[PDB]
């Protein structure tokens, strides 16, 4: 029926960041005339969500990479 | 009788009626069953003797209640009628009328 | 007709003027005395057995009549009829008769009571207690975090943190045990979490060795050893397990839509599995969060059912005798916005730019926004990437939070009934929804984004914390200011019908008013104790 | 020798009467009086608006 | 009418007369 | 112009109270119980309790 | 069943604070300046958590207890470690007690109603809406023309 | 979880065979006291003969 | 009928510091329609009043945006 208000989240986030990575991913956003807020909290929950598996993948790999014994010679 | 745990000790402690509300249904006039059902029965009045309490249990001494389920005779249809239980001197409606 | 629980409460209480109370909640506020004496005579109708709730109803048809619901538990025996004091000395009798032992003192007891009465909680404290959905490897990513959490709230304001999950309890007794968290902050919650144990252990001593058939006797005697009652907070699946340990009939009510069978499982619920178990539909269950209908979305996005050794039973001992006598019920149920809560994350400048080293604190550089203000209220200085570790917790969290109505039978020896309606005793769960203490209006001016209160059990339904959490049911008890009482307060008619109800008013009254001691977690456990004939025979034994 | 109490409860039959809490009678009783107080005050009785 | 109604109901509305 | 005894609330028992009670949490409680009203439904109130 | 929340300790030194001659005027002028408003008592909090730091540090007793709405955002605010560990702790007992005082007289009046009002106006003389506190800061005076 | 490979439970003596000490070291005795929880109590586990 | 004592107020504020920002808006007084002595108490309350307005002004500005993004991108 409803939701709650959203956040304040003030600015764009990929813009003031060019050289971090995964805009080539947040390039494809498949806008088919939405309006000039929908997109813009459409952004916001991808460009979270690609930051959430990054986030995520990026733990896994930390996780996965221990302290191993070819680092141990090294 | 099942009777909850504030029922004060000082109904217990001299000769009254086992449910809450004395019947004191001789006092009343005869022949009119109308009128003494409900100095047995109706609890917005208060009692015989304490008359700043209704029923010292009202667990027994209502109309429906379960002392009344289990001892009047509208409800022990079902019972063996060769046994006795002293609580039909004090719940059966029949003979509480009697008087 | 829908899911979602926002609409369910606004509806309720948008413009509430007549606030009925329940006649068992009526007698609850009256002294014997006064309950016996003749002009409560509207009270004493309907007070006529003592194991039953009897009421009129209302004429529907052209004539009404009587339905009995049972009081299951002794403590939903009234105030007048069994007043505190009784059930306070009959706790006294269970703590000698099954010989119980009290690990927590004053202490805790007291640090526990000084969180839930301290408005100054951090409400970041409920976002990493919401993105930890009671998972462990979810908490095994954040022991960082929470142990910078806990540390940061004992050292400054004294008391300890996540004392209103149980997840998060458990979670900090086996995880945190090294030198991360401090001496006496860990010697804290080992007693909270012990005292459960120890309540579990007096409660099968009093339910003893006997057996009926093939089952124990302790889902008859007590109700906290039944394995039909649920706890409040139902964070991963423990319905399909209920309908898989019940002899009886549940039927789980989950949005208009019951379910009384196992084989009807997926077309219900949908599990939401770990991590890397979750790595081939990332994409699929965000464009289910993102891009779907989740309005009438009658399926559960649930954890798996994990089984520790005790069943069901520390969850609804710490829901039901520790908290709700700890905190006096100052609790309400805080259903979160998930995908808002990780919009609030995973943005703000560090935790999307990976230029900034990942030790670095976030506060000196985080721009004005609702995280900021998050964690200027509470004082806290986390690194980034403890944060951008939670709002990792994204992918696999589910989208919103739901209550579930949960019907389950009677006791075999309490379904005595003439119509099979009130055969049945009802529960709401709080799916993925939290359970809050005081808000301020500070907390509240920054955090109405992302939670919002669910008034919907008598100990997790206080309209004291409840109109800190939802400015319209503030203007309820500005209106009405008698409804601050948690045993007469109004609850939403979709969301906690009384009648049908394990925890009625009558120990709705003994939570709000007892003094938080260790006569009064005895008094509780002790009324818990129901009004079956097998509870009857295990009380003439002891 | 029944031991009944004599609460609160039961004088509130006559302590919320009108009667009892209007000034009226008191007031006729002692504005009719033929010797009144010689020593008065006026030091308080009423508000004076500045 | 509220308030009168109120008192006068829960109040109460060979016995010895008891006054006060 | 600013305080005129007789048509008040807080008259002086209270002040006769609290200028010399110890303050106390018996004192709070006394301070608090004695701003019961003398309605008709605040005896009613008090015969309940 | 009142519980209070307060011990010996915070009356014994509220009791300090109003017997002491040498109570700083200028927390009377900062509390003029705010006079019982949001809005600018956020621009005077590293002002205010240095005042009652410095007072509680120097003698023991915590300030601004001669005004309600100044201890209420004090109750608010500043528990993000701006005032010490065992001064904030005298605050908010001060504003507990203010709601266990309140839950007391809500339990003394009961559950009952009259009309379609409660009877808190009629047991207590605290809960009446027409009694008003004795120091004005925001606008009371147009609610009290809409409520009674 | 992380102790499975190095000890197990054995459910020995009278004083040394607690179900609520095994039960956080077996995998089978925690589902034995699931179906039979009054088997808890140190006085009526059911040992190994 | 009266008002409170005047503060001490030593001086004019004025006299000892002229590179003042808000000291070409304060001369908009004229002293030719009322006397010396209390022209210069309404000079004194119309230099507190613009002095307040330049701290009142060069704050509201500071605590909306004080943390910026650029600032901490370069």
């Amino acid at each position: 029926a409803r939701r709650l208000p959203k956040p304040t989240l003030q600015g764009r986030l990929e813009a003031d960041f060019p050289d971090s990575p995964l805009l080539p991913k947040f390039q494809e956003l498949n806008q088919n005339n939405l309006p000039n807020d929908v997109f813009r909290e459409a952004q916001r929950s991808y460009l979270v969500f690609l930051t959430s598996q990054f986030c995520y993948e990026e733990y896994v790999q930390r996780t996965f990479g221990v302290p191993r014994r070819q680092r141990a010679i090294d | 009788i099942v009777t909850p745990v504030t029922a004060d000790v000082a109904y217990f402690q001299k000769s009254n009626s086992p449910r809450g509300r004395a019947a004191c249904v001789v006092s009343c006039e005869n022949y009119n069953q109308e009128v003494a059902e409900g100095l047995i029965y109706d609890h917005s009045r208060p009692d015989a003797a304490y008359e700043y309490r209704s029923t010292v249990n009202p667990w027994a001494s209502q109309l429906g209640s379960l002392g009344d389920i289990m001892y009047n005779s509208s409800y022990r249809q079902t019972a063996v009628p060769g046994l006795y239980s002293p609580c039909r001197a004090f719940f059966n409606k029949e003979e509480l009328l009697r008087n | 007709n829908h899911m979602n629980v926002l609409v369910i409460v606004d509806e309720f209480y948008d413009n509430k003027y007549a606030a009925p109370v329940t006649d068992i909640a009526l007698k609850c506020g009256l002294p014997t005395e006064d309950f016996l004496h003749p002009s409560n005579y509207d009270l004493l109708r309907l007070e006529l057995h003592p194991l039953y709730d009897i009421y009129i109803g209302r004429d529907a048809g052209e004539r009404a009549r009587h339905r009995a619901v049972h009081r299951l538990m002794v403590g939903n025996l009234p105030t007048p009829l069994a007043p505190a004091a009784f059930q306070e000395a009959r706790g006294q009798q269970f703590e000698t008769a099954t010989s119980l032992a009290h690990v927590v003192d004053q202490a805790v007891i007291e640090t526990v009571q000084d969180t839930a009465y301290d408005t100054a909680y951090p409400a970041f404290f409920y976002v990493v207690e919401a993105m930890i959905h009671g998972f462990e490897e979810k908490f095994v990513m954040n022991v960082p975090l929470v142990s910078l959490c806990i540390n940061t709230y004992w050292e400054r304001s004294g008391r300890l943190a996540f004392v209103n999950s149980f997840s998060m309890i458990k979670f900090i007794c086996r995880h945190l045990g090294n030198n991360a968290i401090s001496k006496e902050a860990y010697s804290m919650y080992r007693k909270i979490y012990g005292e459960l144990i120890a309540l579990e252990q007096a409660l099968m001593r009093l339910a003893g060795s006997d057996v009926v058939g093939d089952e124990s006797v302790g889902q008859y005697v007590c109700a906290l050893l039944d394995p039909n009652l649920l706890p409040p907070v139902a964070y991963t699946d423990i319905f399909t397990h209920l309908l898989t340990v019940s002899d009886r009939a549940p039927q789980i009510i989950i949005g208009n839509e019951v379910y009384a069978d196992t084989l009807a499982a997926p077309q219900f619920i949908e599990r939401v599995g770990n991590m890397d178990e979750m790595a081939a539909q990332f994409v699929a269950l965000y464009g289910y969060r993102v891009n779907g209908d989740h309005d009438h979305d009658f399926r559960l996005h649930l954890g798996p059912y994990v089984d520790e050794g005790h069943a069901d039973v520390l969850e609804k001992i710490f829901y039901y005798v520790f908290l709700p006598t700890c905190t006096n019920a100052h609790m309400c149920g805080l259903g979160v916005d998930f995908q808002h809560v990780a919009q609030t994350l995973a943005y703000n400048g560090p935790a999307f730019s990976h230029h900034f080293t990942r030790d670095e604190d976030i506060l000196d550089n985080l721009e004005n926004g609702t995280l900021r203000d998050l964690l200027e209220i509470s004082d806290l200085r986390p690194t980034v990437g403890m944060i951008r570790d939670l709002s990792a917790s994204f992918m696999t969290c589910p989208t919103f939070t739901r209550a579930v109505r949960v019907s389950v039978d009677n006791d075999v020896t309490q379904q005595l009934a003439p119509n099979p309606a009130d055969k049945r005793t009802e529960q709401t769960v709080l799916v993925n929804g939290l359970v809050a203490f005081a808000f301020s209006e500070r907390t509240r001016a920054v955090t109405q984004c992302l939670f919002h209160a669910i008034p919907f059990h008598m100990f997790y339904g206080d309209p004291r914390v409840a109109a800190t959490m939802h400015q319209d049911v503030a203007t309820f008890v500005m209106r009405n200011p008698q409804q601050r009482a948690v045993e007469a307060f109004n609850r939403p008619e979709q969301l906690f019908a009384e009648y049908r109800e394990w925890h009625r008013s009558p120990m709705g009254k003994y939570a709000a008013e007892c003094l938080p001691s260790l006569v009064s977690i005895s008094g509780m456990t002790a009324m818990h104790i129901k009004m079956s004939p097998m509870a009857y025979i295990a009380q003439a034994k002891l | 020798n029944l031991l009944l109490a004599f609460n609160l409860q039961n004088a509130l039959k006559v302590l919320c009467h009108p009667r009892l809490h209007t000034p009226a009678h008191t007031l006729n009783s002692l504005n009719a009086a033929p010797a009144p107080r010689d020593r008065r005050e006026t030091y308080s009785l009423q508000h004076r608006r500045p | 009418q509220q308030v009168n109604d109120y008192i006068k109901a829960k109040v109460g509305a060979q016995q010895a007369t008891c006054e006060i």
